[PDB]
Formats: structure tokens, sequence, C-alpha cells
């Protein structure tokens, strides 16, 4: 219990003090007993939080704080002259800790490496970043949005179309979330 | 929680229609500069004076307002 | 019973019933007999063999 | 649903008679099951099973009661 | 044809008004979702109470990563839940296994065990993930059709 | 018992800052309240000697055959991007071997046992949570109490099941 | 008499029933919105304006929900103990006075019709537990009837000594008896004890295993859906109402303050009306404050700590008053 | 008709409406040996020192209500009551 | 600051309170014949309010004629009963 070496100085506590030997006046005991003085204390403390701001926000209209590293719904990204980003590197489908990327890709029609299929089950994602943080290109991101629950299960299986429409939707966020975090990556 | 002085303040700068009407809503009574406006027509509006985090608010434009 | 005395007029006796029969005497007897174990099968008698001696 | 209309009324009083022409599970290679043999199995959550509803106690469990306490007089 | 969307207006806004979850608080999702009644969120606000008991609940929010070994406690209390009501499955694990989707001892979503009224993704979603999806459902409650159902048909 | 694996076995900057262990005497629930009231002091006060200590310098070692480079770097030079392009697909290797490794985690002595076999892949991760250990401790601390006492020791112990069950 | 004696019945009903069941909604309202502020929220502000509508949406809600009732045990008996518990919980209000003598039942023997009814209350908890056919909530609600048992010994203990100081069980007469002081000054301690007897009368915190989930064994009203959690919330918030009613007249000078009709009535039932406020405000006040006392100390609070204090003063007040000659007359006077 | 008996009806019928609004409008599907063990003496103990104990209350309730009569000497006699129990 | 809004709840309570009073002030005011009631009353009390009734035709009505009309020493009401004596 103790350390090896010699007791600590003062471990061994002094002998328990009997009734008779404690320094706090009867009056004072028993009117504590009696009135419950640390129990209206602590319904004082109430009355004084009672009288200061609430710390409530009043959601949706008001919202909370994200920062431009916020892990939301993922997005695929073009180049301003609106080519894809994604060149099929798989390297986001390699390292995703859940397996929730699948890929396939040949060369387009014009000889371009392109995905073909690029499918994000996002009940499987667990919106670690991981994907982001590999991307070469910045084509797969995750948005600051949050707020996209569905009616049925299907509608959160993206394919290729629907997150190339996120990234359509949500590039001027994308770009500033960018822009405010890539001196940090 | 607005306090007596606040809302007071607010129903002067804003009228008791817009003031009944912002209760229909947010429930609450809030006043500010308008920041702008976006596409579907929901307005923007800023007070610095406001407590933490609720110096920023929407009013929707829709009644079936949604995130 | 006490409903009748209190319509009467004899108010505290009534209201005595009340508070000491429903309101001490009955709680304890539903107490002693809702924590004890009973078989209502154990307890049932022929209640016809008993009616002539009833009637008498 | 009130399980109670005209034409229930007065489907009571048919019959079922079964048409000798028409194909039966036979044809299906199915064998129907009687009754009887899935009342206890879809009933048995409505039998009462209280303590109070018991057969009486067997002279066997007489006996053994009196090898226990039945009230914690301590507690 | 009026009279009965104003009880269908009436019955659906104390739906909406007085909605009671029954948090099956399986894991770390739960922690968001206690972060709903606290002072930032205060859901009891908006008339939202939690209830320890699925009878007297109206909605299962299943917040929590869902093994086999605890499937059949949640079927139970789903089905002791008084109609009207409505599950919410909240997180990855809870919609589709998660992390552990490939894991010998989960459930690939609780769609599997009982029906869901509103997916939420995230893992966690956040509190005010978990707040949109609960005005979704009460979004699905307004415009549920009630007295004009029977109406109908 | 006086007893902290911060004090005891030092990592990352403990041994750098100064703070006091709280320690109980009757080993109930009312001193191990105590206990976490004083170390929420503790902890604040290793926060600020932090904010004050806090060095200039990276975050991350600097080997890129262990840590992902800086993005720009990835994008500018040939070597860097390989690295990049090896740690997300294969990962970095291990030297083979096998450790215990502790830490004092807010419910407790929390340690891993991890088996390398030289690949980019762990043989073997065993995690030691202190919950799994004080659940298996309840019997011991609840047989002949009181029914009415279990809330108390069951929130005495810091139970989070994700730890328990893993 | 002037008109009708059935339609002055009727309108006193109405005037007393029908206020009083929106006081009782709303006090869950403010018992929502109080502990918010006290636990820097907001409460209910979203269920109608500022959240005024609140109670109506949990009411209308539960009353339209689908109630599963034991296995068929009985249909009578299962309703039995709610019907009982909300009837007797509300029958109390008819003998309190808006005023002197402005009561639905003026009654000499006042007093001992509200214990009467508050004992014929205990019965549905009782009766609801064990027809739930459920061993481990029939405990519970098995140490429910034992707290309110014993804390009703606490109540009529204390009402003797007020009795002792009126003279008189109608509770107009200990109204007026206090035009000379409120009897929260002479019979402090009583006050103070009446005031934790009436919390733990009502299943309220720190006494709230009742309702407590989170203790292992507690919370019996926890298994009540639909109608049956109407019958059982209703009857409680309408019993606190009643207990700081009851706390006003006994120790706060009841309808007193501190020429035409209509105004010295509105003032008699505001004052009475402010009374009662401050002393619901005081019970939420305690349940956000404390926490929660296990079954076997609030019951050796209430048979070593209170009751032997209040046997004490039932020996104490009366020699008080006799040394005074201060015995006072028991004809009818006030 | 006397208030008392018009209110008794009134609360009565209050009870009824809501029974009825939620046998007539909730929904109703058919969603529908044992053990045994010793109980506590102490629930007998809590209800027989409530009885006896709300007795010697109820016995005191006269003496409340005609303490100017009664005087020195009835007190008395209500002390040594209240000494014996 | 004041959360106001936390207060409403008990203004609609205190208001209630004073509804109440003030409502049944009034509608036994006009009960009694425009004049406040009676509270305490007792047998004496009772007497004397029948023994009004038959000067007067009401149980509040007031005369101060030294002088009884015609026909008072034939109405004093002797109450019947069926059963309970
Ligand atoms: C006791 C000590 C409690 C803890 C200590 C409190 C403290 O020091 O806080 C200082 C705190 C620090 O100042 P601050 O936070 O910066 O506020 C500055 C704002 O400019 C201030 O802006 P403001 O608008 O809040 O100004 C307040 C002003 C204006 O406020 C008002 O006039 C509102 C009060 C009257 C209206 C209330 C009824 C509303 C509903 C009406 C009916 C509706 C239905 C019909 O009124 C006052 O001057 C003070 C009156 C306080 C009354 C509090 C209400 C009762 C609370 C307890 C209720 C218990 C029964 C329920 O001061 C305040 O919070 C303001 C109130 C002062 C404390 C009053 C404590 C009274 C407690 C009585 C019990
Ligand atoms: C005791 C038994 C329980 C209580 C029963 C009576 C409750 C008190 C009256 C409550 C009436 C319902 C609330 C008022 C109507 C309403 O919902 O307004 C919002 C409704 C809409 O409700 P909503 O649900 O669609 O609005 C949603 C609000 N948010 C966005 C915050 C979720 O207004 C309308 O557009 C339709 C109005 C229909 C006509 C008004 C009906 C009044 C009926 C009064 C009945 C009185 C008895
Ligand atoms: C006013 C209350 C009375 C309204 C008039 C009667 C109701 C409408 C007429 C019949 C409609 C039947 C609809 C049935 C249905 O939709 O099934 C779903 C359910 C019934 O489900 P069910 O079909 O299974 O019912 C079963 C019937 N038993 C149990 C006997 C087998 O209906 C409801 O949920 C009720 C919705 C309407 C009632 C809402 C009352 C609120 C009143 C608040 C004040 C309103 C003031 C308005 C002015
Ligand atoms: C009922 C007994 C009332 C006793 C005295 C109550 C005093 C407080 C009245 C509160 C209700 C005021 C009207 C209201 O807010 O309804 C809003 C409702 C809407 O309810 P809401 O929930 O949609 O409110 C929206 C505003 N937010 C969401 C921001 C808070 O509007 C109506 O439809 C009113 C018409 C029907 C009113 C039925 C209730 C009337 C109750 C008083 C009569
Ligand atoms: C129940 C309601 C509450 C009742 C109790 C509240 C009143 C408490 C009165 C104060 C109690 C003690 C009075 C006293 O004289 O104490 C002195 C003596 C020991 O002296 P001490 O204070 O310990 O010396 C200093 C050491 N630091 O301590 C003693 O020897 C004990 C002496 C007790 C005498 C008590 C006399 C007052 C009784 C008040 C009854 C109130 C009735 C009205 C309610
Ligand atoms: C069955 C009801 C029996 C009648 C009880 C009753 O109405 O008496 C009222 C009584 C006090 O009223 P009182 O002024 O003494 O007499 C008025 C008689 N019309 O009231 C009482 O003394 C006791 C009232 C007890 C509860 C009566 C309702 C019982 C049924 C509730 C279900
Ligand atoms: C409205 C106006 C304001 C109202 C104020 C209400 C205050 C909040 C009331 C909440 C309920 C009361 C909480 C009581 C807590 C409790 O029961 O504590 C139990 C405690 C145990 O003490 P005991 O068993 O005697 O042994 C002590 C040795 N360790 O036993 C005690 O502590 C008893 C001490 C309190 C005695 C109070 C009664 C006497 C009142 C004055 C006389
Ligand atoms: S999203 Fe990025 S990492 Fe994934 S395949 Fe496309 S380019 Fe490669
Ligand atoms: S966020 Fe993480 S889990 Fe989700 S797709 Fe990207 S790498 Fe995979
Ligand atoms: S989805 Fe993520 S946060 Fe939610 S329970 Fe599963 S692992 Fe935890």
């Amino acid at each position: 219990a103790t350390p090896a070496g010699p007791p600590p100085k003062n471990f061994r506590l002094p002998p328990p003090k009997n009734w008779d030997e404690e320094s706090e006046s009867t009056i004072d005991k028993v009117g504590k007993y009696f009135l419950m003085t640390e129990m209206l204390r602590g319904m004082y403390v109430l009355l004084e939080q009672f009288f200061r701001p609430p710390y409530t926000i009043y959601y949706p209209f008001e919202k909370g704080p994200i920062s431009p590293r916020f892990r939301g719904e993922h997005a695929l990204r073009r180049y301003p002259s609106g080519e894809e980003r994604c060149i099929a590197c798989k390297l986001c489908e390699a390292v995703c800790p859940a397996q929730a990327i699948t890929i396939e890709a040949e060369e387009r029609a014009d000889g371009s490496r392109r995905t073909t299929r690029y499918d994000i089950d996002m009940t499987k994602c667990i919106y670690c970043g991981f994907c982001q943080e590999s991307c070469p290109v910045d084509a797969i991101v995750e948005s600051p949005n949050a707020e996209y629950a569905t009616e049925t299960r299907e509608e959160l299986l993206y394919n290729k179309e629907k997150l190339l429409a996120n990234g359509d939707k949500w590039e001027p966020e994308l770009a500033a979330a960018i822009r405010a975090d890539a001196p940090y990556r | 929680m607005s306090y007596p002085t606040r809302t007071l303040a607010n129903l002067r700068k804003i009228g008791l229609k817009e003031y009944f009407r912002q209760l229909l809503y947010i429930g609450d009574t809030k006043y500010g500069e308008l920041v702008g406006v976006d596409k579907f027509g929901n307005k923007f509006y800023e007070n610095k004076e406001e407590l933490p985090l609720r110096t920023r608010w929407v009013d929707y434009a829709k009644h079936d307002y949604d995130a | 019973v006490s409903f009748y005395l209190i319509l009467i007029g004899l108010n505290f006796v009534g209201l005595s019933y009340l508070i000491v029969y429903i309101g001490a005497v009955s709680i304890l007897f539903l107490f002693i007999l809702m924590l004890i174990n009973i078989r209502t099968s154990e307890l049932q008698s022929n209640t016809s063999n008993s009616i002539p001696l009833t009637i008498l | 649903d009130t399980g109670l209309s005209r034409d229930q009324v007065e489907r009571e009083f048919h019959d079922q008679v079964i048409d000798p022409t028409a194909k039966t599970f036979k044809d299906l290679g199915m064998e129907p099951t009687d009754i009887s043999k899935w009342t206890y199995h879809y009933l048995l959550p409505y039998r009462p099973s209280t303590y109070y509803d018991l057969p009486p106690s067997t002279e066997k469990e007489m006996r053994e009661e009196r090898k226990y306490l039945h009230v914690l007089d301590d507690q | 044809q009026y009279a009965l969307t104003t009880l269908d207006i009436i019955t659906n806004w104390a739906r909406q008004g007085s909605f009671w979850p029954m948090t099956f608080g399986l894991a770390c999702c739960a922690v968001e979702m206690m972060h709903l009644s606290t002072p930032r969120y205060d859901q009891d606000r908006l008339g939202i109470i939690f209830r320890a008991s699925p009878r007297q609940s109206d909605v299962m929010i299943v917040a929590g990563t869902l093994t086999n070994k605890m499937a059949p406690a949640l079927r139970q209390v789903y089905d002791q839940m008084p109609d009207p009501r409505w599950v919410i499955s909240m997180g990855s694990c809870a919609n589709g296994g998660g992390y552990y989707h490939y894991s010998y001892s989960v459930v690939r979503g609780c769609d599997r065990i009982v029906p869901v009224d509103v997916y939420v993704p995230g893992c966690p979603p956040t509190s005010e993930a978990l707040m949109y999806g609960i005005f979704q459902l009460q979004r699905k409650m307004r415009n549920t059709k009630i007295t004009r159902m029977w109406y109908r048909k | 018992v006086p007893w902290d694996v911060r004090k005891s076995s030092p990592y990352d900057a403990y041994d750098q800052v100064e703070f006091d262990v709280p320690v109980g005497i009757n080993g109930d629930c009312y001193d191990r309240y105590l206990c976490r009231m004083e170390e929420f002091r503790q902890s604040l006060r290793i926060i600020h000697q932090c904010l004050n200590k806090m060095p200039a310098g990276p975050v991350r070692y600097e080997d890129y055959k262990i840590t992902p480079p800086p993005r720009a770097a990835m994008k500018e030079n040939m070597e860097a991007l390989i690295h990049h392009f090896l740690l997300f697909t294969k990962g970095y290797a291990v030297p083979p071997g096998d450790t215990y490794t502790a830490i004092e985690a807010p419910k407790g002595e929390m340690g891993v046992y991890v088996v390398s076999d030289g690949s980019e892949r762990p043989y073997r991760v065993h995690i030691r949570a202190p919950g799994f250990a004080h659940l298996s401790g309840f019997d011991h601390i609840t047989r002949g109490h009181l029914l009415a006492d279990a809330v108390a020791v069951i929130g005495t112990m810091d139970l989070v099941f994700g730890e328990v069950d893993r | 008499m002037s008109y009708s004696q059935t339609i002055n019945s009727l309108v006193e009903v109405v005037l007393v029933l029908v206020p009083s069941l929106v006081g009782i909604a709303y006090v869950t309202v403010g018992e929502r919105k109080t502990m918010g502020s006290m636990q820097r929220r907001l409460g209910p502000n979203a269920v109608g304006i500022y959240g005024l509508l609140q109670a109506f949406a949990d009411a209308l809600k539960l009353l339209l929900k689908e109630y599963v009732g034991p296995t068929q045990a009985n249909l009578v008996l299962f309703f039995l103990g709610p019907v009982i518990t909300l009837i007797f919980s509300l029958l109390g209000y008819a003998v309190i006075p808006y005023g002197p003598g402005l009561a639905v039942n003026d009654l000499s023997t006042g007093i001992l019709y509200m214990l009467a009814v508050s004992s014929l209350a205990t019965y549905g908890i009782l009766l609801a537990g064990w027809s739930a056919n459920s061993k481990y909530a029939f405990l519970g609600s098995l140490r429910s009837t034992a707290q309110l048992i014993s804390y009703e010994l606490v109540l009529s203990s204390s009402i003797l000594l007020v009795i002792m100081l009126s003279g008189s069980l109608s509770l107009t007469v200990i109204v007026e008896s206090q035009r000379a002081i409120w009897y929260i000054l002479p019979l402090l301690p009583v006050f103070i004890i009446f005031f934790i007897g009436s919390v733990a009368e009502t299943n309220r915190a720190p006494f709230d295993l009742a309702e407590a989930e989170s203790e292992l064994v507690s919370g019996f009203m926890t298994e009540h859906a639909a109608v049956i959690f109407v019958f059982f919330f209703l009857a409680e918030y309408g019993s606190i109402v009643l207990m700081c009613i009851l706390t006003s007249i006994l120790f706060l000078g009841g309808y007193l303050l501190i020429n035409a009709p209509t105004v010295e009535g509105s003032f008699y039932g505001l004052s009475l009306g402010v009374k009662t406020s401050i002393l619901i405000f005081v019970f939420i006040w305690t349940r956000a404050s404390f926490p929660r006392i296990r079954f076997d100390q609030l019951m050796s609070f209430c048979w070593t700590v209170l009751l032997p204090i209040l046997f004490a003063l039932i020996v104490l007040v009366p020699c008080i008053l006799y040394s005074f000659n201060i015995f006072p007359v028991n004809i009818s006077l006030l | 008709m006397s208030a008392m008996s018009i209110y008794i009806i009134f609360v009565s019928i209050i009870a009824i409406l809501f029974l009825a609004i939620d046998l007539i409008f909730a929904p109703h599907n058919p969603y529908k040996s044992q053990s045994r063990s010793p109980f506590n003496i102490s629930f007998f103990i809590y209800g027989l020192v409530f009885l006896l104990l709300d007795l010697e209350i109820l016995l005191l309730y006269p003496f409340a209500v005609s303490e100017y009569v009664n005087s020195a000497y009835g007190l008395a006699a209500a002390l040594i009551f209240i000494g014996i129990i | 600051p004041v959360p106001f809004e936390t207060l409403i709840p008990y203004g609609i309570i205190i208001a209630m309170f004073g509804v109440t009073g003030a409502g049944m002030a009034k509608v036994r005011h006009m009960f009694n014949g425009d004049k406040r009631h009676r509270w305490s009353v007792d047998q004496w009390d009772k007497q004397q309010m029948e023994r009004d009734r038959r000067l007067t035709g009401h149980l509040r009505g007031q005369t101060d004629n030294p002088i009884a009309p015609p026909g008072f020493e034939f109405n004093n009401p002797w109450k019947v009963x069926x059963x309970x004596x």
C-alpha cells in the first residue's frame, strides 16, 4: 500500500476523537441539526442561479458553434473548371476504418482516370475524416452539414450522383473550411 | 428567458404585431440588425449584446420552418 | 355506514369511522393479506351444504 | 369492426360446404393441423398465473412449508 | 371534412407538444442524447420529457450499438409500448451496424429487429442533429391523417 | 492507498507538472466522492500549468515513415507523396514484440496489451478496462448490505459498459 | 333567499372546482419553469405562447394514448384504485374558505373532513400496486402506503396543536382566529414540521421513492400509462395545491390580508392565492435542491424525530394555554 | 340541492369523462407457478403503530374543541392520558 | 435578471384564487338579497333566521317594528320529517 522505504511522515492518522473532545459548541451543534443550516444554504444557491441568465439557445432559430474542422455529411468536389477532383486512387477506400467506401474505376471516354462507382454507406461511416485526410486532391471532404436525417435507411446509401450533388451545393462552405484549416493540414 | 427590461425594450423597437409573430415561432422577443437574406428567403440578424451563441439568428421564410 | 351516520347528523363519529376503520384498521388488514401466500382454492367451502343451516 | 353486422348475422346461419372439384392442400404437398393443437400455444398468455389461482397444496407441499420461516422478524 | 381535419390538427398538436421518448441509451450516442436535456438545448422547453419505462413513452430512440445478446430485450420493450408509437434509429451502429458491422456479436441495424420511423446519421450525431430528427418525426406526426384516414375508408 | 499511475510511472508531460493526489481513509462512497471533487481542482491546476508551459514546435513525430507528411509537402516533393501513399494504404510497420502499457485514466488504471508481429496490423490488442475489474467486485462490496445502497455503489464505480464489454 | 338553491350550488361548485383545475394545470407548468430557471434553462416555452399550453398537450396526449392493463385480472379493480385516488384528492377543496364562510361546505367539523378524505385516498395507491399483479411494483406501492400513513400521523398531530389555539375545527374560525396573529409565529416549529409532513404526504422529493426510477426497487408510479397516469398525476398535483392551501389556512392566516362585495372577495381570494403560490414555489424549490432520502431513513425521521417532538409539543402547548388563561371558547364565535 | 352533493357528483363526472375518452378514442389491441418469499415484519409494525397512535390522536381531538369547559381538571386527565400513551 | 416567463404560471394560479373568491362572494351576496352572507351559523343563528322569514318572508329580512303583523302568532314553522328522530 505505501511505497517501500520508511512510512510517509504523518501517514498514520491520530486516534479518533470522542464526543467529549469535539471542538464545537452544543448550541451550534443543536442549531444546525434542528434548523438544517447547510440545506438552507444549498437552497439559497438555487435562488442565486434563478436570477442568473440561462444558457439555453432557441434551436433551430439559433445554432451552436462548429469549427472549420467539423466532420459532417460527405461531398465530392470539383476543380474551378468543373472537372471532378477524384482520380480513383482508392486511398480513401483503403484507409476507411469501417469499410464504408466502395469504388470502381476505368478510363473515361477521353482517357482520364475517373470513377464509375463512388458509394459511401452512411450507416457504416464513423465520421472520422480519414478519407479527407488521405485524399491527395481534396476530392472527398466532410461538409459541416449535420441536418440530413432520413425517413428510410436506403436514403443513406450515397452513390456518386448524390455525393457530387452534395459537393455542388456545399462548395462555398467546403472551400471556406479548407481555406481556414489547410495551413494546419 | 427574457427579463422585463429586455422584452419591454424589444417590444418598443419592433411593435406588438411583430412581437406576437415572433412569439409564434421563436418564442422570444428578439431584435437586431438585418445581416442579409438567403436564396430561400430566410432573414439573418445579428446583435452582439445578446447572450453567447444567441448573437446570430434566422427568421425562416416558411411557416413550416426546417433547419 | 359512515355515510349513513353523517347524513343523520352524527358527523364526528361518522368521520371517525372513515379515519379509524378505513383509514388505519383496513389498511393494516390489506397489508397483511396482500403479503401472505393465499391459494383461493384452499379457502372455498361448499356453501350449498351450509344453506339449510343458514336459513334456520 | 364490431365483429357484428347484418350480413354477418346472416353468415352465421350458413354452414361451410366444401367444393369437391377444387384443389386442396394435398395438391400443394401440405397437411393442415387441427385447431385443438394450437389453442394452448396461442392462448397460453391469457391463462391467469397469479399465486391466488394455484390448486390446493399437496400433503407433500404442506409438510415442506414447515422447513421455512415465512416472515422476516429481524426486518 | 373540415371538422375531421380540426380533430386531426388537435390530436397531432398534442402528439407533437408532449413528445416523450424512452431512451434506450445503449452506448456513446446516449451521451449526445443526454446533452439534449441539458441547459444549452433544453428539450423540456419544447415539451420533450425522457421516460424510463416503455409504458409511459411514445417514441423509442435506439441510441447505441445493438448486440445480439441485447436484441431480445429491445424487442421486448418495443412490444410494451402503447400505440401510437414511433422508433428513431440514432447513430451509424443503430442504423446499419456502424464500426462493428463486420462483428460476430452485432446486429447490422436495429431495423432487423424493430420498424424504424426516422434514421439520424452521424457517429455520434450532434445534439442538434438528434433534434433535427425529432423535428422530422414531429413533422411526420403533423402530417399524419387520423380522422380523415378513417373517413376515406 | 496513495497510488496514481501519473506519479508512479509518469507519461507525456505529467512529470513536468505539479498536482496533488486525493486519498480517502474510510474506503466508502463518501470518501470516493470527495476524492473526485478534489480531482476537479487538481485537473484545473494542471491545465493552467500546461497553458503556460506549452512549447513551440511540431505536434507530430518528424519521420514521415510513421506520421503522415503535411499536405503541402505531400503535393510538393516525391518523397513526401510516397510516404503519404504508403501510410494510408499499407500503414507503418511496427517492430515485433509486445508491451503492457498503463495510464491513469479518469476511471482508474487503463491498460492495453499489444502484440506486434512486425507487420502493419497488430497481432493482438487486449484492453484492460478499470470498469471491468470494478464491476467484478460488485458482489464482494455489496453482499450482506441493503438493496437500497446498490445504486450508490454502482455510481461510485465509474461504469461505462463500452469499457466493460469492449 | 333570492334565486334558486340549485342554481347557487351549481355556480358555487363551478367557481371553486373549475378554477382549481386550471391552477393545478399551471402548477405543473410552473414546476417545469421554476426548476428550469434554477437549472439555468427555460422550461416549457413552445407549447402555446410562453409554454402556457404545455399541460393541456400532456393531458390530451395521455388521454388518447392506449392503455395496457394487467393480464385480465379485473377491469373494475384495475381502474378502482385510480378513480378513488382522484375523487378523494379533489373532495378536500369543498371545505376551503375563500373568505369568511366562502366555501362549498362551511363545515364545523371541516378539519376532520380533510383528514378523512386524505385517508381514503391512500387506498387507491395500495389497491393499484396489488392490481398490477407484479410483486416488484407491489412492494414499492406498499412502501409508499407506509410512508403516507406514517406522515398522516405527523399532519394530524400538528393540526391538533392548531385546534388547541383556535378551539374549533371550522376552517373559517381557524382563519378568523389569526387576525390576532398568524399561527406561524406562536407555532413556528409546528409549521416547519407540518410543511415537511405535507411534502412526504404527497410523495414529493426528497420523499419521492414512489416515482424514482434510478433507485433499483423504487418507481411504483413509473408503471402507469395513458388514463391511469392522468388519474394519479392529477391527484398528486391536486393534493400538492391542497396541502399548500391548508398550510396557509393553518399557519399563514388563510385569506387574511397583510367596501364593494366583488373587490373584498377578490382581495381575500388573492391573498389566499399569493400565500398558496409561495408555498407551491417552496414545494418546487425543495425538489430541485435536495437528493433523495432512503426508505429506511425517511421512516426513522418520522418516528424518531418528528413524532417525539410533536408529542412533546402536545404536552407543552395546553399547559401554556392554561397557565396564561388563554384556553379559547369553543362556542360559535368568529 | 346542496353544494356538497353537486360537488361530489361533478368530481365523479370528471373521473368518468377521463375514463370515457381513453376507452372510446384511444386505440385498443389484444396486447395482453409464481415464486414466494417471506415478508418483512417492519410493514406490520408501521401499520400497527400508526393505527394505535392514530386512535390516541383521535381521542384527543374532543379535548381541543372543549378546552374552555375542561379547564384545569380536564387538562389533568388529558395529561394523564398523554403520559400513559 | 428576472425570468418573468417562469413567474407567469404563478400569476395564473394567484388569479384563479381571486376569481373563486370574487365569484363566490358575489353569487352568495345576490342569494342573500344584496347583503353580505352569514358564517359560523349555529342553532341560535338558524332559529333567528327562520324567525326573520316568518316576519318578512325572506330568511335575511329585517324589520325594526315593535308590533308583529297579524298572523305572526300563527306562522311559527313546526318542521315534519318521516324517519330520522
Ligand atoms: S476521393 Fe480522393 S482518395 Fe478517394 S479515390 Fe477519389 S482521389 Fe482517391
Ligand atoms: S469518415 Fe471515416 S468511416 Fe466515414 S467514409 Fe471517411 S474514412 Fe470511412
Ligand atoms: S454510432 Fe458511433 S457514437 Fe453512436 S453508439 Fe455507435 S460508436 Fe458510439
